[PDB]
């Protein structure tokens, strides 16, 4: 069998590399792959996930350095997990048989197996059916699978899909939450503050989780009610800047609902991220970049997070027959690469932004674009034109070392501030600017003066989040070189305290954190006081 | 005159819910919903229940009987703050003590018997532990300790060696161990155990010879072995304890590193021991259990150092027989792995028949018109056929069908087709594979755990919609001509073999909740939640006009009708509701209240020459009490072993004495009463 002779390929391949590796020599993983595949007879290259199958304990301590599969899974600094929902009906279909004009598919809509907003053929989509939904097989699955590749699972963060979440019944989602949390303690429980008090003691260290809703599901009851759960950012989905258009695609409520859920939000202390539309029916593309620079113009939004999604005509929507009926037309492809180069150029330094362009499986969209790549092409044109952008995503050190192999040589501090929603924000980092390369960044503000939280009563500023860029630490490892232990955070700390209590002139400061880093705070004196750590200034 | 005949469960899901009796003929007990249950594997059958604790059962601990017999108490930690203290007699309980000072839930329990003033040691979920005296019906809690944070997670008490001064080893949450001695009547804290980083995940002692030897096993995938003995060569760690005014000294060391796992290790147990006739042999045999599917036995050798590893065969726990040939565990959901060594080889392992259950909760099920095999549906979404079995003993045969969504109406359509309800807007028929057919005519003229699966899987043949949500309830008629179901507020019905629409009532304003069939195949009785009941009259597909009905004042009940049955003749009707009261029906009977919320209520298929109707009504504390009203009577109820600890579902009867129990605690109990009674 040749199953065997690959095996036999694979041990001596083992052998050659921990014999190099006792004296420390260095060998290239390909050579070694080709000699022995052509010494045994064999027409085909080895499978690096097979090797990475055998390595024994003993040696996969030290050899992961060389093994890692596809690094940028962790190029940012911190794991993902996704997890998804059962599948449902959206709220506002209440009034008629509508969800959205350009909603996908969703609960009875001519599939088999899938959910509102997802075909159903997302490899995370097939995780879930395999899965039936339970959220701890899923997550143990995808754990598991994520650390066949040799990754560290130091720290984890959780994203869940679905279409609607507040507008489930209460158990439900209790039951849920609790289920998540015990899939990392690893300890049965009765209810969700039980699981909560133990995943506080837990050692894969939680930092927390992000949950998508709309602006009707937005009052302080909820707000209250998200506390309890440790989330941190939220989705809401803007698609326009213009009213009109909501009641023209029957989105079913205002934008004004939408500006004053992002100011009681920003004043509680979350996190958001938008959903931006281009390319609408009666939008015009000059109507495309004056809505998308009011959109960081305006001191009404200048949000956080952003995410773009071009319009994709689908069958089954009435968007569907209006294209069908030849009223419907889309851009060329080029006008698409040359807005999205443009728009590219108006990110505040900021935002970050997360994702481009739809998941959507190629042959059922009837004016899908050919390219699954977009960035590049929009990297492509900006280089054209000589314009260059400043997204987080694409100054960290992470990314700008796997893709242009930089080291940073002279880091500094840097301050901004500015207006949104009535807060006076304020943002932080440290960074090399002679390659324009970030390392840390932290956002603070003074509180509003009107407060949903009665503990921010007077003299409060909240620090909303704080984050260093990089790769996965263990939490007892101290420096395999890289950036992510040198201390870095405490004087962001320490700098942003003394800011609070001059600048801002406030007397006690409070913060969000992730469940476990809530013992992070503890090594600087930080109590807990109900899900908030706080420290008193005087 | 109420016997029960059959039980049908599975264990909980937590660790440590698992336990044999160390005395010869061990019985076998485990947790439930509220209840514990006893079981035996000679016969494979449940040797009773109790009907205790008030919450999810978290562990259970038998007693040690140093003499070598049969265990006689028990003690069971629950949910809620509540340990339980057992008799066991003769195959029954003396009597219970709860014990009461623990606020979160309790999931450490440990008990020994001193050499009666029994010693109990427990730690709850609120990060303390309590230590408690038994002397005969005296109880108290001799002390109590607690943490500044986190929890203790390893319990497990011990005596000094070549005396009775008592201590414990306790793991807490903060990877390390603490030791405590009772010396001066008061546990004092000696020493801890610096070894491993995670948390305990187990402790056991082991007494051999003059020395103590322990096992740990870990949650770090690592087992590290130290041993207690009494006062180059590495630093030991020695203390002096006071005994009748003598400092005796004693040291503890390390003594192995094991480690042969992946995953977390949760369980391990000595090899119990017992007589070679009267020979007391402390053999070594070590069991471990790991979260990957993987069986370890580790024992030494003559110089193995590093004990050598055996046959690694194969979620929480493995429990072990008292000479070892015998050997189970579960799996981590549902059913559970049974294993017994072979005589001609060492190396030999089969697998054994274990019953099993829906372990989530039941909500329908079915007696077949033959009456040798029924069907019942619960929320775990599966579905599962029931048989007896010969050589008699009923046995869980096939599962015919596992399901994305959940489950909650089921219908019976032909001698191998069927009906089922689910969470969509769908409706699913199967009938039987001819496989499954022959297999199942073979036996009657034993499935194992893993096979079933595989290979008891069933066809569809229809899809069926309309409905604009989902669907709520289902029957059909007896004639098996015509189908009623409905929705959460218009009804649909089918006919058999068109499978198409007939007739359409939209009348309620509210959910509909159950349906009936007239048995003469002449009425059709609807009770719905807005407080009324409608019946409809088929005509000379005859039309269905509504023969009569009640308005929001008509209506008797005053609150949300649950149940309803007819006459074994279609004469009369007969509903039960929330609000405790039951009539019969126009209305020719005064309420026959029993001051308890109604959930079921069914009748006798066949009525006595007395005219003497009996009704079987299930309330919604698990009590099962029983009528009689002859037209112008409490007759016998359930016992206490034999009351589920929840509302009851439903309630049917053999037809061609014994009925069928369908409870909310995902058991299925059947019960046999006096043909003459
Ligand atoms: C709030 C939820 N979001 C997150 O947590 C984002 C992920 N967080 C991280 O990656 C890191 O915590 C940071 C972004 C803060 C970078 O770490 P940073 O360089 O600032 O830590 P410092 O160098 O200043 O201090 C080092 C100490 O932090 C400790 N530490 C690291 N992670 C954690 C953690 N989750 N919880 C508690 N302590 C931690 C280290 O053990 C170390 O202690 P040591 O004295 O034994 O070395
Ligand atoms: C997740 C974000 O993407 C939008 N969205 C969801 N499905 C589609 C689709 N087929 N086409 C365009 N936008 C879509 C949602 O309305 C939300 O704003
Ligand atoms: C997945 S669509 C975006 C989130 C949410 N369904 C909304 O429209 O508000
Ligand atoms: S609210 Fe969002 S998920 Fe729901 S139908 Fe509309 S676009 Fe789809």
């Amino acid at each position: 069998s040749p199953a065997e002779l690959m095996m036999l390929t694979i041990g001596d391949v083992i052998k050659q590399l921990i014999e190099a590796h006792e004296q420390g020599k260095d060998i290239d993983l390909n050579k070694v792959k080709t000699k022995t595949a052509a010494k045994y007879g064999l027409s085909a290259q080895p499978r690096l996930v097979d090797i990475i199958a055998a390595v024994p304990p003993q040696y996969r301590k030290v050899l992961m350095p060389k093994l890692k599969a596809k690094p940028i899974r962790t190029a940012s600094g911190i794991a993902v997990v996704a997890v998804m929902c059962k599948p449902h009906r959206c709220p506002h279909i209440s009034f008629t048989g509508n969800i959205c004009v350009y909603c996908p598919g969703g609960p009875d809509s001519d599939f088999e197996y899938s959910t509102q907003s997802y075909t159903g053929y997302e490899p995370t989509s097939m995780r879930a059916i395999r899965a039936r939904y339970d959220p701890f097989l899923q997550t143990r699955h995808r754990i598991e699978q994520l650390k066949q590749l040799g990754h560290s699972v130091d720290k984890v963060e959780f994203i869940v899909m679905g279409g609607t979440f507040m507008a489930l019944p209460e158990e439900y989602r209790d039951y849920f939450i609790r289920n998540l949390h015990d899939a990392l303690s690893g300890h049965t429980s009765n209810n969700i503050y039980e699981a909560v008090k133990y995943s506080e003691r837990s050692l894969t260290k939680c930092i927390g989780i992000t949950i998508e809703t709309r602006p009707d599901y937005c009052m302080k009851r909820h707000l209250s009610d998200m506390l309890t759960y440790g989330c941190t950012r939220l989705e809401i989905g803007v698609q326009s800047v213009y009213e009109d258009v909501a009641r023209d695609t029957n989105r079913g409520h205002t934008v004004k609902a939408v500006c004053e859920s992002f100011h009681l939000a920003k004043d509680s202390g979350f996190k958001v991220v938008a959903h931006m539309m281009p390319d609408l029916p009666n939008v015009g593309l000059e109507r495309d970049i004056e809505q998308f620079t009011e959109f960081f113009e305006n001191p009404a939004f200048r949000p956080d997070g952003l995410k773009l999604y071009p319009t994709l005509v689908i069958r089954g929507t009435g968007l569907y027959e209006l294209w069908k009926s030849g009223r419907y037309k889309s851009y060329s492809p080029s006008d698409l690469v040359e807005l999205v180069a443009r728009i590219l150029a108006l990110v505040p330094p900021w935002t970050r932004v997360y994702r481009v362009q739809r998941d959507i499986p190629m042959p059922l969209v009837s004016s899908g674009v050919e390219h699954g790549n977009l960035r590049e092409l929009a990297l492509a044109r900006m280089k054209d034109l000589g314009i260059q952008c400043r997204d987080v995503r694409t100054r960290e050190v992470g990314i700008q070392e796997i893709h242009h192999k930089v080291r940073p040589y002279q880091v500094e501090l840097v301050r901004r501030d500015y207006v949104a929603n009535g807060g006076w924000e304020t943002f932080l980092s440290y960074e090399d600017p002679d390659q324009d390369i970030l390392i840390g960044l932290l956002r603070l503000r003074k509180c509003s003066e009107e407060t949903f939280r009665f503990e921010l009563g007077g003299g409060v500023s909240i620090v909303r989040e704080l984050h260093v860029y990089g790769s996965v630490v263990p939490v007892s490892s101290r420096d395999p070189t890289k950036f992510q232990h040198q201390g870095f955070g405490m004087l962001l700390m320490e700098e942003a305290e003394r800011i609070a209590r001059e600048e801002h002139g406030s007397g006690k400061i409070a913060v969000i954190s992730g469940v476990g880093t809530r013992n992070y705070y503890r090594k600087i004196g930080y109590r807990l006081q109900g899900p908030y750590m706080v420290k008193m200034l005087k | 005159v109420l016997e029960t005949s059959h039980v049908f469960c599975c264990p909980n899901r937590v660790r440590g819910v698992l336990n044999w009796s160390s005395g010869p003929r061990g019985l076998l007990a485990f947790g439930t919903s509220c209840s514990v249950v006893l079981y035996d594997p000679l016969k494979r059958v449940v040797v009773t229940n109790l009907n205790g604790h008030t919450a999810r059962v978290n562990c259970i601990q038998w007693i040690c009987k140093q003499d070598g017999s049969p265990s006689t108490e028990l003690v069971s930690g629950g949910s809620d703050n509540q340990v339980i203290h057992w008799e066991i007699e003769d195959n029954q309980l003396l009597k219970a003590v709860h014990l009461q000072g623990h606020e979160g839930p309790v999931y450490a329990v440990h008990a020994v018997y001193q050499r009666l003033c029994t010693l109990i040691v427990s730690a709850a979920a609120d990060s303390a532990v309590r230590l408690w005296s038994k002397k005969g019906p005296e109880v108290m809690c001799l002390q109590t300790l607690n943490f500044g944070n986190g929890f203790a997670l390893a319990l497990c008490l011990s005596f000094l060696p070549n005396t009775d001064v008592p201590i414990l080893a306790c793991g807490n949450d903060d990877c390390r161990i603490h030791i405590f001695a009772q010396q001066n009547d008061q546990f004092q804290k000696v020493l801890s155990l610096c070894g491993h980083e995670d948390w305990i995940r187990g402790v056991e002692w082991a007494a051999f010879g003059r020395d103590l030897f322990l096992a740990s096993c870990s949650q770090d995938c690592l087992i590290r072995i130290w041993k207690l003995y009494i006062k180059i060569r590495l630093k030991e760690n020695t203390f002096t304890i006071e005994n009748e005014s003598v400092k005796i000294a004693f040291a503890v060391t390390l003594e192995t590193v094991l480690a042969g796992h992946e995953n977390w290790v949760n369980a391990v147990h000595w090899q119990p021991v017992f007589y070679k006739d009267g020979v007391l042999q402390q053999p070594v045999r070590l069991l471990s259990a790991s979260m990957d599917k993987t069986m370890i036995l580790w024992a030494p050798d003559e110089e193995s150092g590093v004990w050598l590893e055996q046959v690694r065969v194969g979620f929480y726990d493995c429990q072990f027989n008292e000479d070892g040939s015998m050997i189970i565990a579960h799996a981590f959901h549902g059913a559970l792995h049974l294993w017994k060594q072979n005589t001609v080889n060492p190396r030999e392992w089969t697998p054994e028949i274990v019953i099993s259950g829906h372990f989530d909760g039941v909500q329908d099920l079915v007696w077949d018109p033959e009456g040798e095999f029924i069907i019942t549906v619960g929320t775990d979404q599966t579905t599962r056929l029931f048989a007896p079995w010969k050589r008699v003993t009923w046995h869980e045969i096939a599962r015919p069908q596992i399901h994305g969504y959940d489950l909650k109406c089921l219908a019976m359509i032909n001698r191998f087709q069927f009906v089922s309800g689910a969470d969509e807007k769908v409706l699913r028929v199967f009938s039987a594979p001819r496989n499954f057919v022959e297999n199942f005519c073979a036996i009657t003229g034993p499935p194992t755990e893993d096979h079933l699966l595989q290979n008891t899987l069933w066809p569809e043949v229809q899809k069926l919609y309309g409905h604009g949500y989902e669907i709520f309830c289902v029957t059909c008629n007896s004639s098996k001509t015509l189908l009623a179901s409905a929705c959460k507020a218009a009804i649909i019905l089918w006919n058999t073999t068109s499978w198409k629409q007939v007739q359409n009532l939209v009348f309620h304003s509210l959910t509909v909740t159950q349906m009936a069939f007239s048995p003469n195949e002449k009425f059709l009785l609807a009770v719905s939640r807005d407080r009324t009941w409608s019946l409809w009259k088929k005509q000379d597909e005859p039309v269905f006009s509504l023969f009569a009905f009640t308005n929001k004042i008509t209506s008797v009940h005053s609150r949300i009708i649950w149940s309803c049955d007819w006459s074994p003749d279609s004469k009369y009707f007969f509903t039960g509701s929330r609000d405790k009261k039951v009539v019969v029906w126009g209305p020719c009977s005064s309420v026959l209240d029993v001051g308890g919320a109604v959930t079921a209520v069914s009748v006798c298929p066949v009525l006595h020459p007395s005219q003497r109707y009996v009704v079987a009504v299930g309330l919604e504390c698990g009590k099962i009490c029983l009528y009689t009203w002859k037209k112008t009577t409490h007759c016998v109820e359930t016992s206490q072993s034999q009351s589920h600890t929840l509302a009851i579902r439903k309630l049917c009867w053999k037809n061609c004495l014994h009925f069928a129990s369908c409870g909310e605690d995902h058991t299925v109990k059947i019960h046999r009463v006096n043909k003459c009674a």
